[PDB]
RNA sequence: CCCAUAGUAGGCCUAAAAGCAGCCACCAAUUAAGAAAGCGUUCAAGCUCAACACCCACUACCUAAAAAAUCCCAAACAUAUAA
């Protein structure tokens, strides 16, 4: 559930 | 302690610390061999 | 089970006769009489003799100008011969001897009454310039350390090179000027007279690209 | 092609499976057929 | 994790070690490509000291940096953290990871101090006597160069020194 | 990263290679101990005494060993190479003096070993010994 | 005042025994066998310089044995100046 | 085996080190076993013996030290390392040392 | 502690330079004397033996005779007193195979090589580089009409060098 | 970090030169260790380094200060979209 450009 | 710009390690058992701001070598073996960063 | 390598081997090299740094003299033989003027461009900007290895491997680099006298070659020769092996190590000078009279006035005296008396030799010498070259059975490592510390204490910045280092150096700097980013550069401006630039610039700096100031070379410049 | 692993110290005592047929084999022959194996073992033996 | 636990029973001492449960990755990270956990998750340059909830991740229970070749991270990202868990140290923001005390020692009083971005040790700092005239002035460093390529939001950069 | 070119074998561990093939074809006994750190002397004259009975003592790195008995029908030998360790190796099983002599020194241990293709531990050795 | 026994001097002698061999007051000089009665080994021996790496196997000891001296020659002339 | 040595065996009556070597996890009791039985630590004390016990029964490695107060020490090394024995060994040997003098 | 040092045989002295070493370590000097010149009776006076006194606490002393130095070996079978002043570039000496070979089997019995149990050729490699160290030539056969043309040659080589020497002591008088 | 046996104190010179004042050679035993790279000893001993084994140290290989005289010297600030 994480897309590629995601960041915490 | 000697004042110096450059610390050099004279001795196998001298080791360098950072105390206080500044780098030390400290030398049990050899006390005369500690200098203190100027 | 650790990788042993081949060792290099220097069974072609030849040890000259003479290993040792000969003696320089404190002043010619024959002692200038015309009493010259000061022409500092003598040590200004890049040197254009000895900037070559000839024989040896090894050598100590000028980067910056200046004046050798004599102490100074004292302290080379004295430094290189206690430190170097004889039998698998030669050192040839890469300068002349003292040559350029340097005049003072008696001390005390006031401003004028003609020029002062000649008072010692110098040799100039520019960045770029190789000033003792060493050779033989050896690599670099065993002859930078005490060639380090007569580097240090020249009147110049120095540094010890090698064939293999000078090289690398030269490479690096014609890299950087490659792929700079910057869209300007010091020699397109002052060539090309922008801004009208050239008011604050010498006609030497035509050449010497921001490289030079004074006798200062700048070895990051672009 | 590989050897099977020691047995433990304590484990029950445990035999080949490739001598078990050598066993049940002896039981079948005859005292006879035995016998006369056996006079050739020993001679071979020596 | 592995604890280590100390029992004397019958004037004998015992000395075990038992393997605790293990705290896993979170799966998917965006970058399967990133050679260390930052930028596996894009986090680089997009991190500061009082990230908590990040730095916490490569501490001891006592507040201690953990070895690179345990955490996996990189050179840069390895000062860069050990930097900022210094800072939240000395911000406050970690007031469970405190320095084991032995037994019978309770800290004296000290004055409380509301500091962040504490660059050096309070202690080994000299008072600027004397600051200089403007074009030589001695200036005071607040934070750390190691964040200067910190991602920046406004048009002014990051002013290290005061 | 681009990976770097594997580094080519050294022409030492092939001969270390076939070294340890031959020792391990040639011979009957395999004992493996733990190479403790014994002296120099100690170390000399207990491989004097089991030279004695031709006992011999190799040495192999733990490095190529490894990779040889990985491919080897000797796959079961692994774990006990987590360390230094040294063979006693014989051509002919002479247990009862090896076992002897290894007693001499209380604090060295006897891991194990193959006599006959048959992977022993301590207690084979000294069952095959009685 | 303290130095070794007279040594002997005379090619018959020096050439047909080993003067040296017998140590012992009552012993006798230890006459030379024929060459049958000596190993093959023996005159096979390397009785001029040592082999180079170039000579040498790249697959025996030897040639590893003299790579490793090159080495530590040559880390000892780095060390001298260090 | 330096750092050990220089602290001594003064105070140590026997040290058993217990292990079984087809197992996998015996490797930091091994390596105790090696620095314990190192020239240097061995000479300090020469009424000290190292004991060295091979199972193959598959129990866990076990380190068994015995004072000469007649207290002792049991390491068990399935999950701990080398240094962490030592270090442990060594401090009980200041312990024990102190108490006896 | 072990004391290592080259003794001759039947020849030991309370003199320098091994009676200082046992004073100073408490081993009494006379006594080892007596011990060392009986147990070195059997053997020709001045042969050059390396000797270990292992010095037990009590200072109570065990001494360990080996077999004499290959120097010495390789001098004997030679025919020769000293060593070259310069090896590989004078010959001082010429021996054959089969003296290398009769040596090895009197030096494969000190407890150097009989410990390591290593194969007479060993020890014959061995003694080879001995030899190149001495400036003994070894070869693989060697006449006596050979050796005969050699000795003469040194005999002139070296009453040129005692020349050369007292040329220079001479000098050194002068000076 | 770990670890160090041996031909042999190589010969030469030297009152003595034993790896280590000088000169020549610099071969060889052991799986592994230079006829010795740095200390040391009157000469020796003695402590390291290059070896083996163990095994991921998984090294940076760019350098480096400060002192004056009436009283420091704007206040301050690391965060909101280049104007
Ligand atoms: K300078
Ligand atoms: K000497
Ligand atoms: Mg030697
Ligand atoms: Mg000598
Ligand atoms: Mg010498
Ligand atoms: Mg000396
Ligand atoms: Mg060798
Ligand atoms: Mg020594
Ligand atoms: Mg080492
Ligand atoms: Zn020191």
């Amino acid at each position: 559930s994480y897309l590629p450009g995601y960041v915490p | 302690f000697k004042n110096k710009t450059v610390l050099k390690k004279r001795c196998k058992d001298c080791y360098l610390v950072k105390r206080r701001g500044r780098w030390y070598v400290y030398c049990k073996t050899h006390p005369r061999h500690k200098q203190r960063q100027m | 089970v650790k990788t042993l390598l081949p060792v290099p081997s220097f069974e072609d090299v030849s040890i000259p006769e003479k290993p040792k740094l000969r003696f320089i003299e404190r002043a010619p033989l024959v002692p200038k009489v015309r009493r010259e003027p000061k022409n500092l461009s003598d040590i200004r900007g890049p040197s254009t003799e000895a900037t070559e290895f000839t024989e040896g491997n090894f050598a100590i680099l000028a980067l910056g100008g200046g004046y050798l006298h004599w102490g100074h070659f004292e302290m080379m020769r004295l430094t290189i011969n206690r430190s170097m092996d004889p039998k698998n190590m030669f050192a040839i000078w890469r300068v002349p001897a003292p040559f350029k009279p340097i005049t003072r006035k008696s001390v005390g005296h006031r401003m004028g009454g003609g020029k002062g008396a000649i008072d010692h030799y110098v040799t100039p010498v520019k960045a770029g310039r190789l000033v003792v070259e060493m050779g033989g059975r050896c690599e670099f490592e065993e002859v930078q350390g005490f060639l380090d510390q007569v580097a240090h204490k020249l009147p110049f910045a120095a540094k010890a090179v090698s064939r293999g280092t000078l090289e690398k150096m030269r490479k690096d700097q014609e890299e950087r000027e490659r792929n700079n980013q910057n869209p300007w550069t010091f020699e397109r401006i002052a060539t090309a007279n922008m801004l009208g630039i050239r008011k604050v610039l010498s006609p030497y700096d035509l050449t010497h690209k921001g490289k030079y100031w004074g006798k200062f070379y700048m070895p990051k410049r672009v | 092609e590989a050897l099977a692993g020691a047995p433990l110290d304590n484990a029950p005592k445990e035999y080949p499976p490739k001598i078990q047929q050598l066993v049940q084999d002896i039981a079948s022959l005859t005292l006879l057929e035995i016998s006369d194996l056996n006079e050739l073992l020993k001679k071979t033996l020596k | 994790f592995r604890e280590v636990v100390e029992t004397q029973e019958g004037k004998t001492t015992i000395i075990e070690g038992r393997i605790t449960a293990t705290p896993k990755e979170s799966p998917n990270p965006p970058n399967p490509s990133g050679q260390c956990p930052i930028c596996r998750w894009n986090l680089k340059h997009k991190y500061n000291y009082d990230d908590v909830l990040l730095l916490s991740q490569f501490i001891r229970p006592h507040g201690g940096m953990l070895p690179r070749k345990i955490t996996g991270l990189c050179q840069e990202e390895h000062r860069k953290i050990e930097e900022c868990v210094k800072m939240a140290h000395r911000a406050g923001l970690l007031p469970n990871h405190r320095p084991r005390l032995p037994e019978g020692v309770v800290p004296k009083s000290k004055p409380q101090l509301n500091r962040y971005l504490t660059r050096w040790a309070p202690g080994s700092v000299k008072p600027i006597y004397k600051k200089g005239p403007r074009w030589n002035r001695v200036r005071m460093p607040v934070g750390s160069p190691l964040l200067r390529d910190n991602v920046c939001y406004s048009r002014t950069p990051w002013k290290l020194y005061h | 990263s681009p990976p770097s070119p594997p580094q080519e074998e050294i022409g030492l561990i092939r001969l270390l290679r076939r070294e340890i093939a031959a020792v391990f074809q040639d011979n009957r006994m395999i004992a493996v101990c733990q190479n403790v750190a014994l002296s120099a002397e100690d170390k000399l004259l207990m491989r004097h005494q089991l030279r004695k009975h031709k006992i011999l003592m190799k040495v192999f790195p733990n490095q190529v060993l490894k990779p040889f008995l990985e491919d080897s029908k000797y796959q079961n030998l692994l774990p006990l190479f987590v360390g230094h360790n040294m063979l006693l190796v014989s051509e002919e099983p002479k247990v009862k003096e090896m076992v002897r002599i290894l007693r001499t020194v209380p604090f060295l241990p006897l891991l194990g070993g193959c006599i006959d293709d048959t992977i022993l531990s301590r207690q084979g050795f000294i069952n095959y010994s009685k | 005042a303290l130095k070794d026994p007279d040594v002997c001097t005379d090619p018959v002698q020096l050439t047909t025994y080993a003067m040296g061999v017998n140590i012992y007051k009552e012993g006798q000089d230890v006459p030379l066998k024929p060459d049958a009665e000596y190993p093959e080994w023996l005159f096979e021996m390397n009785l001029g310089p040592p082999k180079t790496l170039e000579e040498l196997d790249p697959e025996s000891r030897e040639y590893w044995r003299r790579l490793r001296k090159q080495n530590i020659w040559r880390h000892n002339r780095l060390s001298k100046n260090k | 085996a330096a750092a050990l040595a220089r602290l001594g065996l003064r105070p140590v009556k026997q040290v058993r080190v217990q292990f079984c070597p087809f197992e996998k996890n015996v490797e930091s009791t091994r390596t105790f076993l090696q620095t314990v039985s190192s020239e240097k630590v061995r000479s300090t004390n020469l009424n000290c013996s190292v004991i060295a016990d091979v199972r193959h029964d598959g129990s866990e490695p076990c380190v068994d030290v015995l004072f000469g107060d007649g207290h002792r020490l049991i390491m068990r090394g399935a999950h701990l390392t080398a240094l962490e024995m030592l270090t442990a060994f060594a401090s009980h040997i200041r312990a024990r040392d102190a108490a006896g003098s | 502690g072990v004391i290592r040092a080259i003794v001759r045989a039947g020849l030991a002295m309370p003199g320098p330079p091994l009676g200082p070493v046992l004073g100073q370590r408490g081993v009494s000097i006379n006594q080892f004397c007596k011990e060392f010149n009986e147990r070195t009776k059997d053997i020709k006076e001045g042969i050059p033996l390396p000797t270990k006194i292992l010095v037990k606490p009590d200072r109570t002393f065990e001494i360990k005779i080996g077999q004499p130095t290959v120097s010495y070996f390789l001098k004997a079978a030679a025919g020769i007193e000293k060593g070259a002043r310069q090896t590989g570039k004078e010959v001082a000496g010429l021996v054959t195979l089969k003296h290398v070979y009769e040596i090895a089997r009197i030096k494969a019995q000190d407890e150097a090589f009989a410990l390591q149990d290593v194969p007479l050729s060993s020890v014959v490699r061995s003694i080879i580089g001995s030899a190149r160290s001495l400036g003994i030539r070894v070869v693989k056969d060697l006449s006596s009409e050979e050796l005969a043309a050699f000795q003469k040659e040194r005999a002139i080589f070296l009453a040129a060098q005692k020349e050369a020497d007292l040329a220079a002591q001479e000098e050194a008088a002068k000076k």
